[PDB]
């Protein structure tokens, strides 16, 4: 009983959990592949350099 | 794209593909001017994959054309079943025309998980009487019937799918794994003419087939009882013989460049029968009866495949040659055979008394029989005495004229329900039967059919 | 259903993501065939070492051919691929351990499949562990109370010591460790128990009546279940040890079940087969003895010195210990296969279950002729060490004198009182299952017996008469149960008020 | 495909750089190649009898039992830990 | 066995001889020839046939090369050819270039970014690179739209990624684990 | 010179060196970096040397490079290892701080010449009833106890070390070898607390170590005992089981290249076992005794191991498991034990008679026990009835509880003496007890205490 | 409990349909390295509608 009902509320943040970091992953995703062009390499490759 | 057959041996083929393009495991491939199907089990290097065929080989040749699907061996499965018959490939083999399938679902499928399980111990009543005093059965539990050629497994099991089926309302799923092609064609009519047949969905893969479809008939049945159990209903799966499914993989394992392990069998052997096993089990979903015939290799229950089998199962019922063979039917052993449902907090005191009582009878009468054989019977004691007097009769009351066994002798069969088998062992032991003759047990029923029988 | 709470969890993995770079050492693979995977380029890998393939998979290093790597994988194979990278971690086999795996069940690495929500642990440890050596360890002289009075008084197990239970197939080996776990719910002893090539419902089922019993919120449940790669059944029962090898480091005593360890080397000779190392007795590896040899080692007491050093001096004048049952199946008896002839020879005594008294209703089944403990008396209380001194051996010489004497015709009274006395022992040792006995009762029951009150009792009522003068000392004498049950102390004043408590019963119940 | 025979060693393979006809020059006179549990095998000695005796440094011997393609398999006639590749 | 099992014997005693007489550059034409010779449809069939000699085809071998293929060359092919070994000489060829780079100090890298790099970050690539190695480095640039930003460096077995794809799968696996 | 690791398989390890640089057989070698040691088994050709590996192999790679220590290993030897517990290496495993060496040997060598070898016959007292009778020791002789798992080994090795090294005046090496290292503690505390172990070198390698240590292990320890021996000393040498030796061999005589020969052992089960017995040996110089332990796997004595071992020893002692299983301790087999000693010559005519009638007396008893257990007592002749009340009598007289042995007896230990063993087992064989009850002569030392148990 | 659940499952999902927006451009930023707010709004606005 009580504890098997926090068993299942802890699952369902769970399954929920799992679609919205694919979604924030996809998110990021499609924002870099727009906010990224030849401005960004001169501040990535350089840094790379250093490492 | 597409690739080349580079070797064949048998049932197994090799296929070269572009370094980019090679198929998944388990991935099915068709070769071109013959369309058979080839199964992926390994990727072996510089864009080659080995296969088993689908099918027979006679007439292929190196350098033939092979075409990659995308997707494992998928079937039929629903609804559109009940009434056919189907191959391991999920093509109609019945001649009544294509299935009118909704889905199709590839047969290869994880377990379900821990989380999953069904903790259910409710008896089924098989009105067999062997069975139900010391193998009790269990409904969405797992039934196996071990035994050498010819003891009674096939006999022992259509009469435990009539049985069943008087208190069943649900489908049921039948998977023949490498058996006789003769007794598919007999239990096909018999339901047809029993008009039985709506309920039942049937695959075949017997004896007659290459070793590739022996290897995934299994799983062909198997995944059409999961789509059933997943749609929230009580199935009963039955397959024909589980160890031809360990079998033809025995006939591979070589081919693959696998080296044997004890008695010439594959590595794998305990994998195999786990990764086919773990998924025929009931959930929370539903629930899946299962009912398996166990083949005993030259009659060695100590084989590696009988022996990695019983940990798979809640109930083991053992055939025996020696039993058979002083005429008693079913063959069934009580000292080897046992069930999970056997227990007093699951079956009650007076069936758990009465069962332990019949197994200590029978334990105390075969340690003697050395010395009855040598000395006989008359130089035991009076207490040694009336034991073996009682388990005389207890060992003949056990036998039992099946509906399905009429034909054998032309006796009519007999249905005992629980009640009448637990009354009858339970006067044997307490000698309120002492005057009755050692005759008047054999083939009887119920107890009360003993004591009109004594009357001749 | 707590929104925002979701979001934080989320952005407590955003930040701290690691955004810098990486120097790592990589290979390719080669081929993929049964749970093994062969690849080229992996220079510095480590023998052991954990091998990270894409989507999360992982490898473990096993054959460091001049050439070549051959890795197992730790999950399922079928997703890999010819082509795709191994890439190498400088880390060898680790799980979480601690107290907050109490009363969960994980998988072999330890990931939770209770689905009860994450095991908030603050410590892991190497999976692949060396034994403390001589200097470090303490002779074992505490009992561990299985709560069976035929395995308490016969074959007496100690904090520290391993113990073997082998016999056939469905003859109470399950039955008998389980019940000793049960029983430590009170003895302040943690326990884990090993599932090996169990099919789910089994080990649901073994989970479900530890939960029923009370005994599941100090148990650790490990499972490797039929269908797992033959990597995570070879593996489980090292997880298990390290698990339990964390409260003995710290002076603290624990107790470990394997289910099945003949199942763990069939696991370990068919990856040995895939890896293709030359085969030995029964196509087992040549290395099958130093498996279970490596394992059993670390099942031992270790001394307040080794503690005091482990802990940095937090924890003094404490010793630690973890106890071990492992688990053995025959084929018809035959002890004479290569797996069961090394673990017998490993142990510090074996329970052997014999078929034929399990069937003739003698239900614990233990053949005390043949099963020993090698600590014997020092594993027990002072009143159970002297109420059972010679049991073993007179039950042992009764077994031979009831067969030599079945069918000779009268003899003397010494051999009609050893005869009347092993008859009433041997139907005192049956108990059922799911009820253990304290040292109290145990006690109450073998004094009964040794002192001789039991020669005007009938075989056939030995059972009822021990029910009843249990129940009857639970109500009339509980002062003195209670004072047994402290320490299991002994002396003439607890002797003489046991013998009028007993005298007492027979001459008015 | 087959695993590397014993004359497969690079410093037999680069001999046969310099002087492609090395061997057969002193058919009398072997190199050894491998010492293992009591067995020697040695490269050359192309003349041997099945059965005769070799002699190696230190006033060890040996009988010749394997008159293999490439090599001859010999057995020490006392202790072996002493001989070395070479 | 892997044929590189089969091959280092082989490599390895041309490669010292070689080494010795001063003849690195020799060698490693010879050996590609060879190599390259060996794959060719013709030759490969001519190679395989059962009828055939040690001798003949080594000869063969030898009188397709020609100019190529010094007297200690020839003598190798001869030596490769009686213990049955044609099959490796691509092989030999590879694992005899390994043993070069590795003597003369050098190492090839192979470069991988989202879209093109300039002259003045390749040749910041190549000291940071040779800093941290030790050896000469050879850059061989490349692209790969599958990187959404950034470049990934593989100085051999060794590999360092920079990438903006790497940092993504980072955090799949972060959050799916 | 140096070399580098070019692979790595479970213990065996191999190491590639300069052709004009290779190790030789039996040679040291060390991996840079990691703290392990390596052992050439064998010389593979063109530089690579198959070694393997002192410690375990998880943090071993590819490339490490390893020097060459141009000898094999060796370890230290001398007054300095009194009262010291050490490892394979002979490097200190106990918190004493490092051994204060003067001289080191390696642990490889020659057996002592045919013409060093010792003559002597001077009968050593055990206390023992059983071992005294029909198995006599010599000074300077060599003894093994054969017997399965469970039997007595360990504890009549601790009865027979508390008998002789205590009393002895000389110095001792114990060898634990495979052993538990619970049993290795207990005898440490044991030595320490009763002020022996200044006398004792104490050399470990127990089973959770790998298989090189426990290959070279004894000859660690004989290395230590034969110093002392060159010395002109008499020594004590213990090995609590040189099976362990043998084993080792088997686990990686396969990864070493080996063909297997019957019951899956070593080529070189022979050699190998020869190579380190012959070299326990008491020689013109000095003299060493030496007690043995030797496991039967499975209780087979015709197992190739066991089978070849006896050859090897003066005194065999067999432990029987049947005897063992009825209670009976030591578990001792009077008939299939025996003894160089064993000569009316050696000893004496009445002695030797005591020990023969015993023999006669328990071997005709051996065929009779089958045939009462059928037909009865009351069926054989008056001579048979006697001799069987005599035989189990005997039985019985050959138990004995140890000092060593209070833990598991409860009673307290006696030691009996060769005229009393020989006295007690007289009076049973010419009738002077036919009188006494059976139970009586049950754990009870010398023939008095028996007269006494039979009035309680 | 299973009840309860169903009736007010909804009500959380609708919030983390407004978070994943956030999530997004917050472990792009991280990702890139450098400020992202003037080339990511114009994403979320484009690309948020299609999860
Ligand atoms: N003390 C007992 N009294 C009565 N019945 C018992 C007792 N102990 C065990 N049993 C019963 O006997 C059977 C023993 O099963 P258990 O699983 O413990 O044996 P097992 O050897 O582990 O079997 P398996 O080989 O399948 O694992 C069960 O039905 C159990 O309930
Ligand atoms: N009463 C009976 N009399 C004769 N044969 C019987 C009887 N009952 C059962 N059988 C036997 O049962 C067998 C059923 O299959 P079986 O041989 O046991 O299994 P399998 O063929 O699958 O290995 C039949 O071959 C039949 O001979
Ligand atoms: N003489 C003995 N008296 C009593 N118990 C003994 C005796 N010998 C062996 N045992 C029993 O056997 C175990 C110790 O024997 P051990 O020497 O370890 O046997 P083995 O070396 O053959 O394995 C203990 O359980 C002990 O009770
Ligand atoms: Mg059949
Ligand atoms: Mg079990
Ligand atoms: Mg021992």
């Amino acid at each position: 009983a009580q504890a098997e009902i926090e068993q299942e509320l802890n699952s369902v943040k769970d399954a929920l959990r799992a679609q919205v970091g694919a979604l924030a992953v996809t998110g990021a995703e499609k924002i870099l592949g727009a906010s990224i062009d030849a401005n960004a390499h001169e501040q990535l490759v350089s840094k790379l350099a250093a490492e | 794209s597409s690739g080349r057959i580079v070797q064949i041996i048998g049932a197994v083929i090799d296929v070269e593909f572009p370094r980019d393009a090679v198929p998944s495991i388990y991935e099915a491939l068709k070769v071109q001017g013959v369309e058979t199907t080839l199964e992926v089990q390994q990727q072996l290097g510089d864009g080659v994959v080995r296969s088993i065929a689908m099918g027979s080989t006679e007439g292929l040749k190196r350098g033939l054309n092979v075409d990659s699907t995308g997707a494992a061996i998928s079937v039929p499965v629903g609804k559109a079943t009940l009434g056919r018959i189907m191959d391991v490939l999920g093509n109609p083999i019945d001649e009544a025309g294509p299935i009118g399938e909704e889905e199709r679902w590839g047969i290869h499928r994880e377990a379900p998980s821990y989380a999953d399980q069904a903790g259910g111990n409710e008896l089924l009543e098989t009105g067999i009487k062997v069975i139900d005093l010391v193998c009790p059965f269990a409904k969405g539990g797992k039934v196996g019937l071990f035994g050498g050629a010819g003891v009674g497994k096939t006999v022992n099991m259509m009469e435990l799918i009539r049985n069943i089926a008087i208190e069943h309302s649900g489908y049921s799923v039948f998977a023949g794994v490498g058996e006789r092609t003769r007794e598919g064609n007999d239990f096909y009519h018999e339901m047809k003419d029993s008009n039985v047949l709506d309920k039942v969905a049937l695959v075949y893969g017997q004896m007659n087939e290459p070793p590739g479809n022996r290897l995934r008939v299994a799983l062909t049945g198997l995944t059409m009882a999961e789509k059933f159990r997943d749609e929230g209903r009580d199935v009963l799966l039955f397959i024909d013989n589980i160890y031809r499914y360990t079998l033809a993989g025995t006939e591979v394992s070589a081919l693959l460049g696998r080296m044997p392990s004890a008695v010439g069998y594959q590595p794998t052997l305990a994998e195999e029968m786990g990764v086919l096993q773990e998924r025929i089990t009931s959930t929370k979903k539903g629930s899946i009866t299962s009912i398996q015939a166990v083949y005993v290799p030259a009659d060695d229950l100590t084989d590696p495949s009988p022996a990695t089998t019983f940990a798979h199962l809640d109930a083991t019922v053992v055939l025996s040659r020696d039993i058979a063979s002083l005429g008693i039917y079913p063959a069934v052993d009580p000292l080897d055979s046992t069930s999970r449902q056997l227990d007093p907090l699951v079956i009650g005191q007076d069936h758990y008394d009465t069962a332990r009582g019949v197994q200590y009878v029978l334990q105390r009468y075969k340690e003697l029989k050395d010395i009855i054989a040598i000395l006989g019977m008359d130089e035991l004691s009076e207490a040694d005495k009336l034991l073996v007097a009682r388990a005389r009769k207890i060992q003949r009351f056990l036998s039992q004229p099946f509906f399905v066994a009429e034909v054998f002798t032309g006796s009519p069969g007999k249905y005992v329900s629980l009640k009448d088998t637990i009354a009858g062992f339970k006067g044997i032991l307490n000698g309120d039967y002492d005057h009755l003759p050692e005759q008047a047990f054999y083939m009887v029923g119920g107890i009360e059919e003993a004591v009109e029988k004594a009357k001749k | 259903l707590n929104p925002s709470e979701i979001s934080e969890i989320i952005k407590g993995r955003i930040e701290k993501l690691d955004v810098a770079s990486q120097a790592r050492n990589e290979g390719t693979i080669v081929s993929v065939s049964d749970g093994i995977v062969r690849i080229y380029g992996l220079a510095d890998v480590m023998y052991g070492e954990m091998i990270e393939f894409p989507g999360g998979v992982y490898g473990m290093a096993l054959n460091l051919e001049q050439d070549s790597v051959g890795a197992v994988v730790l999950g399922e194979y079928q997703g890999l691929a010819e082509g795709m990278n191994a890439k190498c971690t400088g880390r060898i086999l680790e799980v979480p351990v601690g107290p907050e795996l109490l009363g969960r069940v994980v998988d072999a690495l330890g990931n939770p499949i209770d689905g009860k929500g994450p095991i908030d642990a603050k410590a892991t440890d190497a999976v692949e562990k060396v034994a403390p050596g001589v200097i470090w360890r303490k002779s074992v002289d505490q009992p561990v109370q299985t709560g069976y009075k035929s395995v308490d008084a016969m074959i007496p197990v100690g904090r520290g010591q391993r113990e073997l239970i082998i016999g056939d197939r469905q003859i109470g080996k399950t039955a008998l460790a389980v019940d000793a776990i049960i029983n430590q719910k009170d003895s302040g002893i943690k326990c884990v128990y090993v599932a090996i090539g169990q099919k789910q419902s089994t080990i649901a089922n073994v989970v479900r009546k530890l939960e029923e019993n009370g005994a599941l919120a100090n148990t650790i449940v490990v499972a490797a279940s039929a269908s797992e790669s033959a990597a995570l059944q070879y593996l489980a029962p090292y997880s298990g040890c390290t698990m339990g090898e964390y409260f003995r480091d710290r002076g603290e005593d624990a107790l470990i079940v394997y289910d099945d360890l003949s199942k763990q080397a069939v696991a370990y000779r068919q990856i040995s087969l895939l890896l293709r190392r030359p085969p030995g007795r029964e196509a087992y590896p040549g290395d099958v003895f130093y498996l279970h040899s490596r394992l059993l080692e670390r099942a031992s007491r270790v001394s307040e010195e080794y503690v005091e050093k482990f802990t940095n001096g937090a924890v003094t004048g404490k010793t630690g210990s973890l106890t071990a049952l492992p688990i053995i199946e025959t084929q018809a008896g035959d002890v004479s296969a290569f797996v069961p002839t090394n673990v017998i020879s490993i142990t510090d005594g074996q329970i052997f279950l014999e078929s034929a008294m399990f069937n003739s209703g003698i239900r614990p089944a233990v053949n005390a002729g043949i099963s020993v403990s090698r600590v014997g008396g020092a594993a027990q209380t002072k009143i159970i060490k002297k109420l059972s001194g010679g049991i073993r051996t007179a039950l042992a010489q009764y077994r031979e004198l009831a067969a030599f004497a079945q069918f000779a015709s009268d003899l003397d009274e010494a051999t009609r009182k050893q005869l009347e006395h092993g008859q009433r022992v041997t139907e005192l040792m049956k108990q059922k299952q799911y009820a253990p006995m304290s040292i109290a009762e145990m006690s109450l029951s073998l004094y009964a017996a040794e002192r001789g009150f039991l020669q005007d009792v009938e075989i056939a009522k030995v059972g009822s008469f021990e029910q009843a003068l249990i129940s009857y000392f639970q109500r009339e004498h509980a002062a003195l149960l209670a004072k047994i049950n402290e320490k299991g102390d002994f002396n003439d004043e607890i002797d003489a008020g046991i013998k009028a408590g007993i005298e007492k019963f027979k001459a008015t119940q | 495909m087959q695993q590397l025979n014993p004359s497969e060693i690079s410093e037999i393979i680069k001999g046969r750089i310099e002087k492609l006809d090395v061997a057969s020059q002193a058919r009398n006179e072997g190199t050894i190649v491998s010492v293992s549990d009591g067995i020697v095998r040695i490269y050359g000695l192309a003349d041997v009898m099945y059965g005769e005796m070799i002699e190696f440094p230190g006033g060890v011997y040996g009988m010749a039992l394997n008159l293999e393609q490439d090599s001859v398999g010999a057995v020490v006639l006392g202790e072996y830990q002493g001989l070395a590749e070479g | 066995a892997e044929l590189t099992t089969l091959a280092r014997p082989y490599a390895k005693a041309a490669f010292e001889y070689a080494q010795a007489h001063q003849q690195l550059a020799d060698w490693s034409a010879a050996l590609g020839v060879l190599a390259a010779v060996s794959q060719d449809d013709t030759v490969r069939q001519l190679l395989k046939e059962p009828q055939l000699t040690s001798s003949a085809k080594a000869q063969s071998l030898i009188d397709v090369c020609g100019d190529k293929l010094n007297a200690p060359a020839q003598n190798f092919v001869r030596t490769v050819a009686e213990n049955k070994r044609l099959e490796l000489l691509p092989t030999i060829a590879e694992m005899y270039e390994q043993l070069k780079a590795e003597q003369e100090k050098s190492v090839e890298v192979e470069v991988t970014s989202a879209f093109t790099l300039s002259k003045e970050q390749q040749d910041k690539l190549a000291k940071a690179l040779s800093a941290r190695l030790s050896r000469e480095v050879r850059l061989h640039a490349s692209e790969d739209a599958s990187l959404i930003g950034g470049v990934i460096i593989r100085a051999g077995d060794l590999v360092i990624d920079g990438s903006v794809r790497g940092k993504l799968a980072k955090l799949a696996e972060a959050l799916k684990s």
